[PDB]
RNA sequence: GUUUGACCUCAAAUCAGGUAGGAGUACCCGCUGAACUUAAGCAUAUCAAUAAGCGGAGGAAAAGAAACCAACCGGGAUUGCCUUAGUAACGGCGAGUGAAGCGGCAAAAGCUCAAAUUUGAAAUCUGGUACCUUCGGUGCCCGAGUUGUAAUUUGGAGAGGG
RNA sequence: GUUCUUUGUAAAGUGCCUUCGAAGAGUCGAGUUGUUUGGGAAUGCAGCUCUAAGUGGGUGGUUCCAUCUAAAGCUAA
């Protein structure tokens, strides 16, 4: 028998990734938030979708309507430019940071939980890049985070933050143990 | 030195009076070009390195952003009078200073500026 | 401490020049008569279509 | 044959101990992907004579 | 900005991560083709600050070169990188090169990423900062030595250590070994 | 040559070209005034010379003002928008001239100008306006 | 006579940019220490700076090199030994 | 959920349109590349970083705005001509090879990105469609893009405000 | 030269005062082998072992001093 040289080549590129032993930095994805938090902070997330294309233009134009014919408060939405929220973390500016365990170029955010943990400002990890996505109207996004939480969200932000914490930062404070990926 | 296949390159500069009413002609068109302004830019007074050469005093690329400031204009500004700016020239003769800044004092005054529009 | 200081600028305390910007943009448009408004669009899904 | 000649270059005074430490479809790629001296090839290659 | 991490964290080759990651790249590229497209550029940093835009019409491709050279002691001072950038755009002639970087090694094969931009599309057609590359003075850089790695090779650089080839050899050869003579003989 | 001596045969002709006169006598066309002035008989120094423009500025290699009077002559020969306007009329008409308590109106001050910019505004729209 | 007209390029070799510093402690934690490094600071847990710097020297192309890798592997452990 | 959908990778279309081969080849840009001949017979050397061969461009091409030259009361993109000069330097100081700063002149144009958040609004762009005052412009729509498209900026600073 | 539009609390130019201060890595460099230059200072390039820092680095010179900021790119004569 035989099948497609690429459906071979990701099938033996997932078995040599079990079976190679991997650095401490490595291997910290995959330890991600469990089913249930990582559903909340969806759900939390879910309520401050940045506005889309459509949306954008049926506003803008609405108000080009309503001045034609002769003081809204500041926008809320999530921040999930990779720069923007590098940018962001490191200032002491964001609450919550959310990092893709599937990011294709790995090094590209190696230092992202690090840097956070450095900083202080909570951080955590779920699984798929995709989903991050999905809730920004992008195809991938491999990051997300809130900055300006509406103060009716402030007291369930500080609770997800606080179960955030236990559930990840003391659960897999231990992440740099012996190099993972020891699978016979 | 003839170990070399030099006959295969002479190169005679039969060309000399062609050559020089070429370069007249261009500089006739560009004048006719530039009629308003001068063919050369205002270039500095500068001088010379090499000790064998410093007693003469000689043209220079551009005046310094020091110069420029000092003559009471813009370095984005002069270049658009046709004054030459350098920017990596550093000014090391209070001398040679004063007669830069003169001259561009001088220049500011024999010249006359149309109307932007 | 954050590693820079970076000061804030007016524009994070202001409402976006480019949300104004494309709003007037859009204004002119529909004076010059080249975007209908979404209220005649709308009243067209009425008045057409019969 | 790498081996021979860091033996023969042990067998001098040139370096010592000290200076030396100064799946199986990917096992044959690993096992399939430095300087020498014409002293220690011929040496390996007269000791290879049955 | 989080290249700046990037980038020293590139700096650290020897670093046990980027091993892990150069010893599983090599790998993932020796199963492929010599020469195959990829679709998004592994070092961004590098990339970015060669030129590179994510904006439709630049493509990024990896190709594999031999390394190594009294029979073979012939130095054939032609670089891996300058042949890799001549096959590549040969490969993709109705591509211009740009630059290239390397990315990965190994002990038999070399390994390097080069980015292309396509002169057809209207977007760099129209694009002030990348019409350029669309003149036909431009067209296959790579085969003229026009890269950065091209002009590396041919010496081109100020200074008195590159007085030979400080304008090409041949032009400075040719200009030198012939003898001028004037009208007026001095 | 090959092609050359085929072309001569050929009966196709030539693409016959006569321009070398009009490659010296070149009409100016940077100036009005100039062109009404300058004669080409003289070359573009002399020109120059006669009528007084300096034609070079670093000193020439080898040895060598009506006119100006006209260049000189030639020397000799934006309202705020609707929207701007009604703004800077509410300004006025609900603050007057307390630029202080102006710079502090949350409601009418959404931008948050300075009351150097709000006080040159007002002065602007009071010149063109009541 | 001198005139000290005004600064160049060569005059921005100020501080370290301390953000640039940060950064480069981050990657230097989060990158770890190459197959050279690992053997020096192996060698300074018992035998001190003096294998080491010997070791750096081999390994680079001079001894200035050698001494700042060295200051750097020490500052390094005494963080580690202690934080 | 014994399910449905997100992605990432890889396929095929006589899918819609573009791009490449090749020819010419005096000059240009790279690779490759000898001998006859010249010497103290000769391996260094000279012929030669040439002849021929290969690849890639246009009316010119390359290079071009210093990690330069200099040691001065310092010059300030590259290129071209006289001189520097048959000097320095190289060569069994053997035949011979052999420059460059400066000096005089032609021309003189500067610049564009990466790296500090548009974050109070991916504001960027290709493509398809209906029109027009069709080298292109407007509305509509799918898409490229957040693994970064818009604005500003390169130490000559530069950025947030009055 | 004549004429239609602009615009939108939009973009730029100088001085002063207030607050900050990002520059190119398998890259420089070192030893090896070949080639090449007048380049004896080891002139440049290429294959190879190793792998640099930001009050740093490169090139020169009388205890130090003099000049620039490479490893990205375009440009008419």
């Amino acid at each position: 028998v035989k099948w497609p040289e690429y459906v071979r080549v990701q099938r033996q590129k997932k078995i040599l990734s079990i079976r190679l032993k991997v650095p401490p930095t490595i291997a910290q994805f995959q330890y991600t938030l469990d089913r249930n938090t990582a559903a909340e902070t969806f759900k939390l997330f879910n309520k401050y979708r940045p506005e889309t294309a459509a949306e954008k233009k049926e506003r803008l134009t609405k108000e080009a309507a309503a001045v034609a014919e002769g003081a809204s408060p500041k926008p809320y939405a999530v921040k999930y430019g990779l720069n923007h929220v590098v940018a962001l973390i490191e200032n002491k500016k964001a609450k919550l940071v959310l990092i893709a365990n599937d990011v294709d170029p790995i090094e590209l955010v190696v230092f992202l939980p690090a840097l956070c943990k450095k900083m202080g400002v909570p951080y955590a990890i779920v699984k798929g890049k995709a989903r991050l996505g999905t809730l920004v109207n992008q195809k991938t996004s491999a990051v997300a985070a809130l900055t300006e939480v509406r103060a009716e969200d402030e007291a369930a932000l500080a609770k997800l933050v606080s179960t955030i914490d236990a559930n990840f930062a003391d659960k897999y404070d231990e992440v740099k143990k012996h190099w993972g990926g020891g699978i016979l | 030195h003839f170990r070399k296949h030099w006959q295969e390159r002479v190169k005679v500069h039969f060309d000399q009076a062609g050559k020089k009413v070429s370069r007249r002609n261009a500089r006739a068109t560009r004048a006719a070009k530039i009629a308003p302004r001068p063919l050369d830019l205002l270039r500095p007074v500068v001088r010379a390195p090499t000790v064998k050469y410093n007693r003469k005093v000689r043209a220079g690329r551009g005046f310094t952003l020091a110069e420029v400031k000092a003559a009471g204009l813009t370095a984005a500004y002069a270049r658009t009078i046709g004054i030459a700016v350098d920017h990596r020239r550093q000014n090391r003769n209070q001398e040679i200073f004063d007669a830069n800044v003169q001259r561009l004092k001088e220049y500011q005054s024999k010249i006359i500026v149309f109307p932007r529009n | 401490m954050p590693l820079t200081a970076v000061p804030e600028p007016k524009r994070r305390f202001v409402p976006s020049k480019n949300e104004a910007k494309r709003v007037m943009k859009i204004v002119r448009a529909i004076r010059e008569g080249r975007i209908i408004p979404p209220k005649k669009l709308k009243e067209m899904k009425e008045k057409e279509k019969i | 044959v790498e081996a021979m000649t860091l033996a023969h270059q042990l067998a001098l005074g040139q370096k010592n101990k000290h200076d030396l430490v100064d799946p199986d479809w990917f096992l044959e790629d690993e096992k399939e992907h430095k300087p020498i001296t014409k002293e220690a090839a011929m040496a390996i290659k007269e000791k290879i004579k049955a | 900005g989080a290249y700046k991490y990037l980038e020293e964290l590139q700096r650290k080759k020897q670093s046990d991560v980027l091993r892990f990651l150069q010893r599983v790249r090599v790998w993932e590229y020796r199963q492929k083709n010599v020469i195959h497209r990829a679709a998004r550029p592994t070092r961004p940093d590098k990339a970015r600050r060669l030129g590179y835009k994510a904006k439709q019409g630049f493509v990024i491709y990896r190709v594999r070169v031999r390394r190594g050279n009294g029979v073979n002691e012939l130095k054939y001072q032609r670089s891996l990188r300058a042949t890799a950038e001549e096959r590549v755009g040969r490969r993709a002639a109705n591509l211009r090169v740009l630059n290239s970087y390397w990315v990965n090694q190994d002990s038999t094969y070399k390994y390097f990423e080069v980015i292309l931009v396509d002169p057809q599309h209207k977007a760099i057609r129209r694009d002030a900062r990348y019409n350029w590359i669309c003149d036909p003075v431009h067209k296959h850089r790579e085969a003229r030595g026009l890269t950065a790695t091209g002009k590396k090779s041919r010496g081109i650089n100020k200074g008195h250590k590159f007085n030979n080839t400080k304008a090409g050899r041949r032009k400075t050869w040719k200009r030198q070994n012939t003898l001028s003579l004037w009208r007026y003989r001095k | 040559s090959v092609r050359k001596r085929k072309m001569n045969r050929s009966s196709v002709g030539k693409a016959t070209r006569r321009n070398k006169d009009k490659q010296r006598k070149i009409n100016i066309q940077s100036n009005p005034i100039i062109a009404a002035n300058w004669d080409y008989s003289l070359t573009m120094a002399q020109n120059y010379k006669k009528l007084g423009l300096r034609a070079k500025l670093q000193t020439p290699a080898g040895g060598k003002e009506t006119e100006v009077v006209k260049k000189l002559e030639e020397l000799a020969s934006r309202s705020q928008s609707e929207r701007e306007e009604e703004w800077l009329e509410k300004l006025y008409k609900k603050h007057g001239d307390d630029y202080k308590k102006m710079f502090f109106d949350k409601k009418l001050n959404i931008y948050q100008q300075s009351e150097g910019d709000l006080k040159r505004r007002l002065l602007r729209w009071k010149k063109r306006n009541g | 006579t001198s005139m000290t007209p005004a600064p160049k390029i060569s005059y921005k070799k100020g501080a370290a940019s301390n953000r640039t510093k940060f950064v480069r402690s981050l990657v230097r934690e989060i990158a770890g220490l190459s197959p050279y490094e690992r053997r020096l600071i192996d060698l300074i847990r018992n035998s001190g700076e003096k294998r080491a710097r010997k070791v750096a020297k081999k390994r680079l192309g001079s001894f200035t090199r050698a001494k700042a890798k060295v200051e750097e592997m020490n500052n390094i452990i005494a963080a580690s030994r202690r934080h």
